[PDB]
């Protein structure tokens, strides 16, 4: 793809409900 | 051309929050100064409309004109003290503005609407972070909120923050599971987020967002697109590959036939058949 | 060393009055001092995500090879009076645009001085050397005509021809709405 552009990178309280870590609780 | 026509048309142009300031204001001035008495206190919620265009059509002249007969109408109320305040920022005046909404909380401040002013006065004034701060307690008090939560979505999508954004379509998706818009922009966050772990995640999306609309033909090769990339992607599996190749094949397929009806529709040069041009490269 | 075509500067005011309160973006294409002979606008508002970019991108690429064209220029318009410095986005795409050829360049439309007639130049033309993008002299001269291009413009904006014009956005909503606007085409070549 030659038009494949990447919009990502820097991410900067935290929003209400956001949690960072990946929990594995189930 | 009746004033009922237009009537009915202005209030569809409310239902749906349009923003096409030139002619809803024209519609609400011929309203307004035509046929104002035609009709009751129903022009009263278009006086709210025809301000706002206004202050987007930056013709001030009648936008003090509908403040001073809404304010002579209805003296001490919230709705129009917020609208005194969009006549204030309309003039980047924020310091009254501020004074105005703070005063309207210590009135009441159960109160939803001068939040969402005085966070709008503060991205306006262009700190991003502390509006995206001021919603974040916002939301505390007032979870589901489903314009806020939009709103901080496409603020998150605007400074980069694809999590968060992503997080917070996912739970408006959570609130209206059968609006295909609130899908496809959570399939393209997704798909823009990062790779494959999140490649799958935008194609699923994606074919939902075509299952609860098939029209939406922009998620139609955006879900296309997806899966080539996934094709194109080493780490893919043989049986992944293949599944994505089939998808892929079929989105294609889908193309020609959406590009052919579009042909069938007009009549003009085939450019989409350069369209499909493209799809077959 | 960029140059584009009055036509271009028509499309910028037109697409800018089209969606006044969103941000907006697109491209430049030109022949194989390079003039961007025409442009192409695509989508409004919401502007960091990648996919409708791409696709955008993918086609701007089949249609100019098609007729011989290849883009080689960058326009994106902020939403906020007071901004006039580019964002990530806009920074990214030129990066990948400049790929290609080297003559591509980004232009911004300072919406800080866009105007009924657009008395001075609006556009803000900023190069990549060093490693970094950084904007032109403002003093020279940008449009081929600039008497034509204030005369067109304001023609075009009086005769309420920025509700007809449809950009990209329009195009996936329907193909029925023609994304190449060769409508505007028609009137450039009639007020000229």
């Amino acid at each position: 793809f030659k038009w494949a552009i990447e919009l990502s990178g820097p991410g900067g309280l935290y929003p209400v409900g956001y949690l960072d870590k990946q929990v594995p609780d189930t | 051309v009746t004033w009922e026509e237009m009537r009915d048309k202005m209030r569809k142009w409310r239902e749906e929050n349009s923003r096409n300031s030139e002619q809803i204001v024209e519609v609400g001035e011929e309203l307004i100064n035509e046929y104002a008495s035609k009709l009751g206190d129903d022009i009263w919620i278009i006086y709210e409309q025809v301000m706002i265009a206004a202050l987007d059509y930056g013709r001030d002249d009648l936008a003090l004109f509908c403040l001073q007969e809404l304010r002579r109408q209805f003296p001490g109320s919230h709705r129009v003290k917020r609208l005194t305040g969009m006549r204030f920022e309309a003039m980047e005046r924020y310091d009254d503005a501020i004074q105005l909404y703070d005063r309207i909380l210590q009135e009441d401040p159960t109160n939803t609407a001068a939040r969402k002013r005085k966070i709008a006065i503060r991205k306006a004034q262009g700190k991003n972070v502390e509006a995206i701060r001021e919603l974040n307690e916002y939301l505390e008090q007032f979870v589901g909120d489903q314009e806020a939560w939009h709103e901080l979505a496409e603020l998150y999508i605007n400074e980069h923050d694809y999590a968060k954004a992503a997080f917070c379509l996912e739970e408006l998706m959570m609130t209206n599971p059968h609006n295909h818009l609130y899908c496809q922009q959570y399939a393209e966050v997704k798909y823009t987020q990062g790779g494959l772990e999140n490649l799958e995640l935008s194609r699923k999306y994606f074919a939902q967002a075509l299952k609860l609309n098939n029209r939406n033909m922009r998620a139609l090769f955006g879900l296309y697109m997806s899966a080539s990339h996934i094709a194109s992607n080493p780490k893919a599996s043989a049986k992944t590959k293949k599944d994505n190749m089939k998808y892929a094949s079929w989105a294609a397929s889908q193309i020609n036939r959406a590009y052919q009806f579009a042909g069938r529709s007009k009549k003009e040069t085939k450019y989409s058949l350069k369209a499909v041009e493209d799809m077959l490269e | 060393g960029v140059k584009l075509t009055t036509q271009a500067y028509c499309k910028m005011v037109l697409h800018g009055a089209k969606y006044p309160h969103c941000a907006v973006n697109g491209l430049l294409v030109a022949e194989k001092h390079t003039l961007f002979v025409d442009c192409i606008p695509l989508f409004h508002g919401t502007l960091a995500l990648a996919p409708m970019l791409e696709v955008a991108l993918t086609l701007i690429d089949s249609w100019c090879k098609d007729h011989s064209y290849v883009i080689a220029g960058y326009y994106q318009a902020n939403e906020r009076v007071k901004d006039a410095s580019p964002n990530q986005v806009a920074e990214k795409v030129a990066s990948r645009i400049a790929e290609g050829f080297s003559d591509t360049a980004l232009i911004m439309v300072d919406n800080t001085k866009f105007t009924m007639d657009c008395v001075a130049p609006t556009i803000h033309v900023y190069e990549h050397h060093e490693n970094r993008w950084r904007c032109r002299d403002p003093h020279h001269d940008y449009c081929e005509d600039w008497p034509e291009a204030q005369r067109i413009s304001a023609s075009l904006l009086d005769s309420r021809s920025y509700e007809t014009l449809v950009d990209f956005d329009n195009h996936l909503d329907d193909i029925r709405n023609d994304w190449t606007n060769p409508e505007i085409n028609k009137a450039v070549l009639h007020l000229c």
